[PDB]
């Protein structure tokens, strides 16, 4: 399990190391947020209508009375100019709001707890993350277990041993093919089905596909090597 | 889940056909490309948000042809193969209930033009420039992916989004989902009779609810209606004069030369410019609305479909035991089992 | 001898479950994975 | 007393009621004592 971790985070440096578009996230945010900073400096060049985009060009060449005529063209389109920015910006900001919300979870619920819900932190069962700081954003590298290699199994609701119906505590019935087994849900480790492994409730009557089976009581072999050390000790004492 | 993909001809929109005026608009500058980025943002995104929603497996699992499934009777909510697109029988009722607008989908002048030309406004919209785009996914993808969704749930549980699938019989999924809401596991098996007609029973008054009411996928038609009522609106602003002799581009220059035309059409450049930015304005806000829609839809998928929600009435009112995607027009319906 | 091509674009490996009555499959093992996730 | 764990004594938990709780192992080892004594009456006689 740790040369497993060990390995992945070598592969995280390496992959990280290699391709281009991974941090595109990231990067894309910056392009945006320049692409408008550039898009608003090019709209100085638009004329609206004035005899030119060049302010002190207008008042190097008119009068108040003819100048005001085209200033106002100018403050007119820039001024819808930066009110177009300032909208764009006010619903961009929303975008990153909601996304620093989604990484404040992230952080709160992946790296100061571990998540029960499914696939929030990385695909596979979390165990922990990470948080790694980046350029206008942040980094999970999130630990998941994620289970490997299968075979199949024989399997029952049920085991019928006394008449009475018997269920796992924690657990699943499996058979190889010729014995039965209980084991946990998530790693094939199989054990003898005992009444420790086992709950009761009700007969075999009412459980749709169960099947017959013989539970190992643990308490029985423990009082019949007692029987043996009773009966030894009758056969003795019929000596003196 | 998504909403429908505008693009829209700024230049045609504001200038339709005409030299003169394309001319006064490159005055300007900027702002029909910043319109046409900005739309091709949100409808970029649509794709993004159908796609984060509906492709949470990378292998379309198919269902076992025998369905013995313990008494659960999922033919209601699987794929019916007799059908042109293998859809299940609750997403036919679904894609009934909301009626769509132009799914982008191939115009060929000969329904546009004559008796189809009339009435819709469709084309009305198209030959002022505004166009409507397909989604990436047809609605025979998102019902493929639904499809594996569900295949995967009834027949994996929730071990398909955690790693590679793992088989496991229905009705001892059913006792892994009892102990996950803290009952025992025999309470399934001792009544799995019941549990499985009071399932058939509650997906029975699924199938006659959505057949019988008119109004219950009301939260994606008025996505529909926002867009077409949106659409129609950009439209009317082409009727407008914004203090010009005339609203009609064609009825300016006609009747006035390169100077008096100059006055008139810088004002209908300023009012329809003003109109479109409006529009993508109010689309952009909306966007982000289907966004925070779409994000909680593939977080319902993740947590509802893919697991089991211990998190309460996240995945309808209840104790959560498993629930089944569904798509539909620009949207997807979860059927949330609970236990009660 | 590289061109532009065109495809109906595929969902996935198409996977029929091995799915039976009385079947389950049990991982015998596991593989642990750190996979990053970059947030704005 | 598999159904139930053990903490403490009466005088601390407020409301707690009188009962008997059934000990699966006690009436499974009585039954032992009454293997133990009709082999203790059987050995009377030789
Ligand atoms: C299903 O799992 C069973 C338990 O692992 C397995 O049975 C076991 O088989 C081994 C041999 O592979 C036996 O090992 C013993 O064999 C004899 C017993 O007299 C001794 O000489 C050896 O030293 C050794 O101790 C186990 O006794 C046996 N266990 C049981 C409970 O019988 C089955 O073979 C497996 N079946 C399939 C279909 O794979
Ligand atoms: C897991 O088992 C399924 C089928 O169950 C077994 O199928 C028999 C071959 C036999 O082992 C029986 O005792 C079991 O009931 C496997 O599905 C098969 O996959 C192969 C290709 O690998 C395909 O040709 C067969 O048609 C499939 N059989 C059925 C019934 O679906 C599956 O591959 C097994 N998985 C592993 C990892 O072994
Ligand atoms: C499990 O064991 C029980 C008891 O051994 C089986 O029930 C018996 O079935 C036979 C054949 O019909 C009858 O003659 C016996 O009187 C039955 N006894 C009881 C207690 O039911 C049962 O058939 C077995 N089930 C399986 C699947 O092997
Ligand atoms: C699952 O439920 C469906 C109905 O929702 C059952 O299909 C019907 O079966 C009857 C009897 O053969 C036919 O007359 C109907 O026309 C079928 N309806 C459809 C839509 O196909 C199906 O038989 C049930 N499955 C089980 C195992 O009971
Ligand atoms: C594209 O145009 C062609 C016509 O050139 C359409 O083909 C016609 O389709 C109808 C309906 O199937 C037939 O009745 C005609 O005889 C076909 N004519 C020809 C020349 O093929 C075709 O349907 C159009 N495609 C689209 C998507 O609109
Ligand atoms: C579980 O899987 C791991 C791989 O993740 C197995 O470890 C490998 O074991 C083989 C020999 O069987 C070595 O050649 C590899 O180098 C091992 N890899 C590592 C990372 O150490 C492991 O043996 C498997 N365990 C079981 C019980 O099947
Ligand atoms: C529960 O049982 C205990 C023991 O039988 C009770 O405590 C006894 O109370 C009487 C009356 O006050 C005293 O005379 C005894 O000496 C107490 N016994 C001990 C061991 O302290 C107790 O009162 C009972 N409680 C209830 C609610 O019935
Ligand atoms: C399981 O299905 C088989 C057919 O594959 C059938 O013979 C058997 O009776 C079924 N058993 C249960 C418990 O459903
Ligand atoms: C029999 O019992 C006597 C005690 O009376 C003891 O000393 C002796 O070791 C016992 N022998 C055996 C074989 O149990
Ligand atoms: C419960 O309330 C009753 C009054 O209704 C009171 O007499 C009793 O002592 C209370 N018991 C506990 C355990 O609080
Ligand atoms: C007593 O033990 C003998 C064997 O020594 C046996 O035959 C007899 O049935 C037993 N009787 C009783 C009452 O235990």
């Amino acid at each position: 399990i740790a040369n497993q971790f060990n390995s992945a985070i070598g592969k995280i440096q390496d992959s990280l190391s290699s391709t281009a578009s991974a941090l595109g996230k990231l990067q894309d945010v910056v392009n945006q947020n320049a692409q408008a900073l550039n898009t608003l400096v090019k709209q100085l060049s638009s004329n609206f209508g004035a005899i030119s985009s060049v302010l002190n060009d207008i008042l190097s060449r008119l009068d108040k009375v003819e100048a005001e005529v085209q200033i106002d063209r100018l403050i007119t389109g820039r001024l819808q100019s930066l009110q177009t920015y300032v909208t764009q910006q006010l619903i961009r900001a929303a975008e990153i709001r909601a996304s620093a919300n989604l990484a404040a979870t992230k952080m709160s619920e992946c790296v100061l707890g571990q998540s029960k819900r499914v696939d929030f932190c990385g695909k596979g069962y979390h165990l922990m993350s990470f948080p790694q700081s980046a350029p206008h954003g942040v980094v999970f590298l999130h630990v998941t277990y994620v289970p490997a290699q299968e075979k199949n199994f024989t399997t029952a609701p049920a085991i019928c041993h006394d008449g009475k119906a018997h269920f796992p505590r924690e657990g699943v019935f499996v058979s190889n093919g010729t014995h039965w087994f209980v084991t946990q849900r998530n790693f094939y480790e199989p054990q003898i089905i005992t009444t420790d492994n086992t709950f009761v409730s009700g007969n075999c009557d009412v459980v749709i596909g169960i099947v017959n089976n013989t539970v190992y009581d643990p308490l029985q072999p423990e009082l019949d090597s007692f029987k043996e050390e009773l009966d030894k000790y009758f056969k003795n004492h019929t000596s003196p | 889940v998504s909403m429908t993909k505008t693009s829209v001809d700024c230049t045609m929109y504001i200038c339709g056909d005409s030299t003169e005026c394309s001319n006064l608009l490159l005055q300007y500058g900027s702002f029909c490309t910043q319109l046409n980025r900005a739309l091709t943002g949100i409808a970029v995104e649509q794709d993004k948000n159908t796609q984060e929603v509906f492709a949470q497996v990378k292998q379309i699992y198919k269902t076992p042809p025998i369905k013995d499934f313990g008494g659960f009777n999922f033919s209601q909510i699987l794929p019916d193969p007799s059908k042109p697109s293998k859809r299940s029988f609750i997403e036919d009722l679904l894609f009934n209930k909301v009626t769509l607008a132009d799914a982008g989908f191939i115009k060929q002048y000969g329904d546009c033009l004559g008796d189809i030309a009339a009435r819709d406004l469709i084309c009305a919209q198209k030959f002022n420039g505004l166009t409507v785009l397909p989604p990436l996914l047809t609605d025979e993808m998102i019902a493929q992916y639904t499809s594996a969704l569900l295949a995967g749930t009834i027949t994996s549980g929730w071990t398909f989004g955690a790693g590679a699938a793992l088989q496991i019989p229905f009705a001892m999924q059913m006792a892994y989902r009892f102990n996950g809401i803290g009952v025992t596991q025999n309470v399934l098996y001792e009544n799995q009779k019941l549990i499985a007609n009071q399932f058939n029973s509650a997906i029975g008054k699924i199938q006659d609810s959505l057949s019988s009411t008119a109004s219950a996928l009301g939260k994606l038609q008025d996505v529909v209606n926002q867009n077409a009522q949106a659409l129609n609106t950009l439209v009317k602003q082409l009727s407008s004069n914004f203090g010009a002799i005339s609203s009609v581009l064609n009825d300016i220059l006609s009747r006035l030369d390169k100077v008096e035309a100059e006055v008139q059409i810088d004002r209908l450049i300023t009012g329809r410019l003003q109109s479109l930015q409006t529009y993508v304005t109010q689309q952009l806000i909306r966007a982000a609305e289907i966004r925070a829609s779409a994000n909680l839809a593939a977080t319902k998928m993740s947590e509802c479909v893919l697991g089991q929600s211990k998190r309460v009435d996240f995945c309808g009112k209840g104790y959560h035991l498993m629930s089944f995607p569904q798509s539909a027009p620009h949207g997807v319906v979860f059927l949330h089992v609970t236990y009660v | 001898s590289q061109s532009i091509i065109a495809y109906t674009m595929s969902l996935g490996a198409e996977n029929s479950v091995a799915y039976s009555n009385n079947s389950i499959a049990i991982p015998t093992n596991f593989t642990i994975s750190v996979t990053t996730e970059i947030l704005p």
